[PDB]
């Protein structure tokens, strides 16, 4: 595994030859030995020639142990013994120079896995098994490039460089390093800042968020070669790691004792570069606790230029050095950080796409990689633009290989049979049913060889997949969270939202399209997938649509937060002369609202009745609308460029409760409409800010169930009723006649599609239950709720 | 070197495989034990080398269980006793 | 408890046979011993045959201890000693894994229950009580259910 060296495969195939050449059904361990020595100067092969065991010497023994005469060579794959020798060698080659496994390991591994026919050959040919394993072993040497040492250099450097810790230069002189992809701009800014004297310390600020250590591989490279000022030559580079110091110790005092000592050995000054990761924790400055205050020693260490250092810090962290002085404000100095831009992001991916050939499902397609990135920024939507991507790539980077295990050639069906046989066979072998196990056995083994043959016909799913990530596939994985399972969601969004909300179909198509706009990409990636205000009677389709969006986009009905803003009113109720004040905006901003939406990072946030809130609430919402961020609790930016913010309202209430209503005529709809879409939208604005509405995408007006919205919402609820009782075996139906009568409760201007639950309860649950208890209707038999006189009548039907 | 071994064969088809060209003057007794079929092979008057020889072939089709024969002798389960291969060639192949 | 193997019950019922066959009111340990060895080749039974204790050899001792002549076989349930041999065996089967308890455990349990008339038979017939408990044990190996040892692979996997 991980792909092998030739030498292994070569000794192995020579085994298969000895199988048929000597007549063996399954290529035994006797052949593996012959195989090794017939590969001549393989480390295995060679070893045996030392041991005195030639191909001949071995074979003389071999023919006398099995040899003859299964030239038919029934099912010529290995013995399981021989297969074990291979599994062992592989790991013993991981152990002994070979990721890609070769000969050495195979004799070595053979000895370890020294059994049966193989083993007996060498102990008969006067060779101890470990004398052989020795022999392979003693033909090893260095294979780690940049290493095979025999030289000597330097002196004074000794005590310091030991301790503690990682050395980026070392691994880059053994060059296993991958550059990777810049994140370029920090690196120049360090060398000005680091060939200094009085202050000599760079401090990299922000973006953590790129894998900071990648930038470090930048630094490593430039501090060596070759544009550098004089004190930045005769330099040696040490990375300081918190982890090595803390390990093996408990109490804080021990860590400090070691740390004072380390800073002292750091006396190699003007010839030493120290990299200090997570610099803040040690400095400890300000706040209520900035963590372990190593700072007392560390600040002069930084200032002196003995512990001339490069600080890897963050947005807030800079405060906690510039606040201290003059050995943290004579140490710190800021430098401008970059990452590999959105297109660059894609390219990093591509570079290690091909390297999931230990995964063999991608290596490529490029367009799919491109999709991974581009789709991610709006489709969850809160991380860095390449990390998101790789999860898609790799997900999808199995997903089509998963489509294997059913139809595409589906020679899985073969295997499906082969199992079933074994069973029949097996149970027959247990009962006996001798020849009655026999033919089942034969049917089984028929299957087996055929299976094994088609299992390397299922190299075709490699030839299928290790191109293609599938663009669509990748898209599907982003959607799994958030083409394939996203564009049916996009294209049919109105239809999908319509299938859950019939409460205002007008509204559904509008909302559908707005989410679909952002979710198809053309909105700033600093704004939610939807801002809205929903005016209407309340609950018209309003709440329900928030639900339906969760339902349509995520494949989970609910992935939808929901807060009533009217409770954080501060608009007609805060405090009085000498009565205590509340906290309302502090509650939403300060933690509650923001924490909740952070849990499902993408979520339809439904802020009910926001017009009953003062203009101050809207500013916070405005940050979502602008930033696609909300700034809250413990300095987090929670990326609200994900979320679908949906705010409900009614403050022009009267017009929205004298709303569109086709049951009162068509011309009552568009003049209740026209009236509500201006006096409401201005009581809305008066209960908001125009500035609020200026970064809110759309104000949707919902109209109580016009004639025509109702009985279909009711026929879903009444049917939801009828469906939840069927699972436990009770058949109820409300006829269209009964679903109609239920729908009538909300025809009210004032109500939405919220009162509908009560009328399903009253007309279905309550009406049936007082009849199921009396035995007019029963279990499993069909219970028809019908209307036959303008009132319900429950009839029974088989 | 023991001339009698307690062997485990996996799937039944393995016992058959062995059978179809081995018996070798050697009574062999076939258990099903841990649902996999064990064969307690008894090379009757074959030299140590001769036994390792014969036994090689057997272990082309199986491996040799550590298991002592007396675990079988008490709490075991027979499929064909004492003529195990021979019978299996008839009734399990064919 | 947890329900038992036949082998236990099988050695046991033969005691009851022996109850009447020598006349024992409540079926003593001497009858249990005979029960074990008359169950032939169960691990208890088999064990006794190794030490040289055949049913014959045992019975010769047995009839000369109690033997005669409570042929009335009053209530014929066990003697409390004989009931103990069973209580012990259950645990001697915990000992040699068997929720369903069988023969080895019963001879092993017998040794434990060395008070018995049975016990005295074997120490008279030149067989130490533990030479027998040994004997039951050494006719086992390992039952298992998928393991059986010998032959392995992989190396690098070790530290993790």
């Amino acid at each position: 595994f991980g792909r092998f060296t030739e030498r292994a495969q070569k000794v192995l195939a020579l085994a298969q030859e000895e199988a048929l050449r000597l007549g063996h059904n399954n290529i035994g361990t006797e052949h593996i030995l012959l195989g090794l020595v017939r590969e001549g100067e393989g480390i295995a092969a060679k070893a045996l020639q030392a041991l005195g065991l030639g191909s001949e010497k071995i074979q003389k023994e071999v023919e006398s142990l099995i040899g003859r005469g299964q030239e038919m060579s029934q099912t010529i794959h290995y013995t399981p013994r021989a297969k074990k020798v291979i599994e062992l060698s592989m790991d013993e080659a991981r152990k002994l120079g070979h990721s890609y496994v070769g000969t050495e390991h195979i004799l070595l591994g053979l000895i370890r896995e020294g059994e049966g026919v193989a083993a007996r050959v060498l102990n008969n040919l006067g060779v101890s098994l470990n004398k052989a394993r020795q022999q392979v072993l003693q033909l090893l040497g260095s294979n780690e490039t940049g290493s095979s040492a025999a030289g000597t250099n330097s002196n004074a450097n000794t005590p310091t460089l030991d301790s503690l810790a990682r050395d980026l230069t070392a691994i880059a002189k053994e060059d296993s390093l991958d550059p990777v992809i810049g994140r370029s701009k920090e690196i120049q800014r360090v060398i000005e800042v680091l060939s200094r004297r009085t202050k000599n310390n760079p401090v990299l600020i922000g973006e953590p968020g790129v894998g900071k250590t990648a930038i470090a591989e930048g630094l490593a490279q430039q501090i060596i070669n070759n544009e550098v000022p004089e004190i930045l030559r005769d330099k040696r580079v040490m990375t300081l790691d918190m982890g090595t110091v803390v390990a093996g110790t408990k109490y804080r005092g021990e860590f400090e004792d070691r740390l004072k000592k380390v800073m002292d050995e750091i006396r190699q000054a003007g010839n030493i570069i120290l990299f200090i990761d997570e610099l803040h924790t040690l400095i400890g400055a300000g706040g209520a606790e900035g963590a372990i205050d190593a700072s007392n020693i560390l600040k002069p260490s930084l200032a002196r230029g003995e512990l001339q250092c490069i600080g890897a810090t963050t947005l807030d962290e800079y405060r906690k050095y510039i606040e201290k002085d003059a050995a943290l404000e004579r140490r710190f100095q800021p430098i401008q950080v970059d990452q590999p831009s959105v297109d660059e992001s894609i390219q990093i991916l591509q570079g290690l796409r091909d390297r999931y050939e230990a995964h063999h499902r991608v290596s490529i397609t490029d367009d799919a990689i491109e999709a991974a990135v581009k789709l991610s920024d709006r489709y969850i939507s809160d991380r860095f633009l390449p990390d998101k991507a790789i999860d898609l790539i790799d997900e999808a980077g199995s997903k089509v290989r998963l489509r294997s295990f059913t139809t595409p050639p589906n020679l899985k069906e073969l295997e499906q049979k082969l199992d079933e046989v074994r069973k029949e066979k097996d149970a027959a072998v247990q009962s006996q049913e001798f020849e009655k196990a026999a033919s089942l056995r034969d049917t089984e083994q028929r299957l087996r060889e055929q299976v094994e043959d088609t299992k390397k016909s299922w190299k075709e799913k490699q030839g299928q997949e290790n191109s293609e990530v599938t663009v669509d596939d990748i898209a599907m994985v982003v959607s799994s969270w958030t083409a394939q399972t996203e564009t049916d969601k996009l294209l049919n969004m109105e239809n999908i939202l319509h299938s859950r909300v019939i409460g205002q179909d007008e509204a559904v198509v509008a909302v559908a399209k707005a989410v679909r706009r952002a979710r198809a990409g053309l909105k700033d990636p600093k704004r939610p997938i939807g801002s809205f205000i929903f005016l209407g009677p309340t609950g018209v389709g309003k709440t329900e649509l928030a639900r339906a969006l969760a339902e349509s986009i995520f494949g989970d009905e609910e992935s939808m937060i929901r807060i009533d803003m009217s409770e954080y009113m501060e608009k007609h109720s805060t405090s009085r002369l000498v009565g205590s004040p509340p906290g309302y905006v502090g509650y939403d901003e300060g933690g509650q609202l923001t924490e909740k939406v952070r849990r499902k990072p993408y979520s339809v946030v439904l802020l009910d009745a926001i017009e009953k809130a003062h203009p101050d609430v809207f500013n916070i919402l405005l940050q979502v609308l602008e930033d696609g961020r909300l700034t809250d609790s413990k300095g987090r930016t929670v990326d609200f460029r994900n979320t679908i913010l949906i705010m409900t309202s009614n403050v022009g209430a009267s017009e929205l409760k004298r709303n569109k209503y086709v049951g009162f005529n068509v011309q009552d709809e568009t003049q209740n409409h026209k009236d509500m879409k201006d006096k409401v939208m201005g009581e809305l604005k008066r209960a908001f800010r125009p500035e609020f509405i200026n970064r809110i995408d759309e104000i949707i007006v919902f109209h109580s169930l016009e004639k025509k919205h109702l009985t279909e919402i009711v026929s879903l609820m009444s049917d939801q009723l009828t469906k939840r009782l069927k699972e436990q075996d009770l058949s109820i139906e409300l006829t269209d006649a009964a679903k109609a009568k239920v729908a009538e409760e909300g025809v009210d201007l004032e109500y939405g599609a919220r009162p509908l639950r009560r009328a399903i309860q009253k007309h279905v649950e309550d009406r049936l239950s007082e009849e199921l208890l009396r035995g007019n209707i029963h279990k499993g038999q069909h219970i028809v709720l019908d209307v036959e006189d303008g009132e319900f009548v429950v009839k029974t039907t088989a | 070197q023991k001339l009698q071994f307690v062997l485990r064969f996996g799937d039944f088809e393995d016992v058959i495989s062995l059978s179809k060209l081995n018996v070798n003057g050697s009574k062999t007794t076939l258990y099903s034990f841990e649902n996999r079929y064990y064969l307690y092979v008894d090379f009757c008057n074959m030299t140590d080398e001769e036994v390792e020889n014969q036994l090689s072939i057997l272990l082309e089709y199986a491996t040799e269980s550590s298991i002592s024969i007396h675990r079988l002798e008490e709490y075991g389960k027979l499929i064909i006793s004492e003529h195990a291969l021979e019978t299996i060639k008839k009734h399990f192949a064919s």
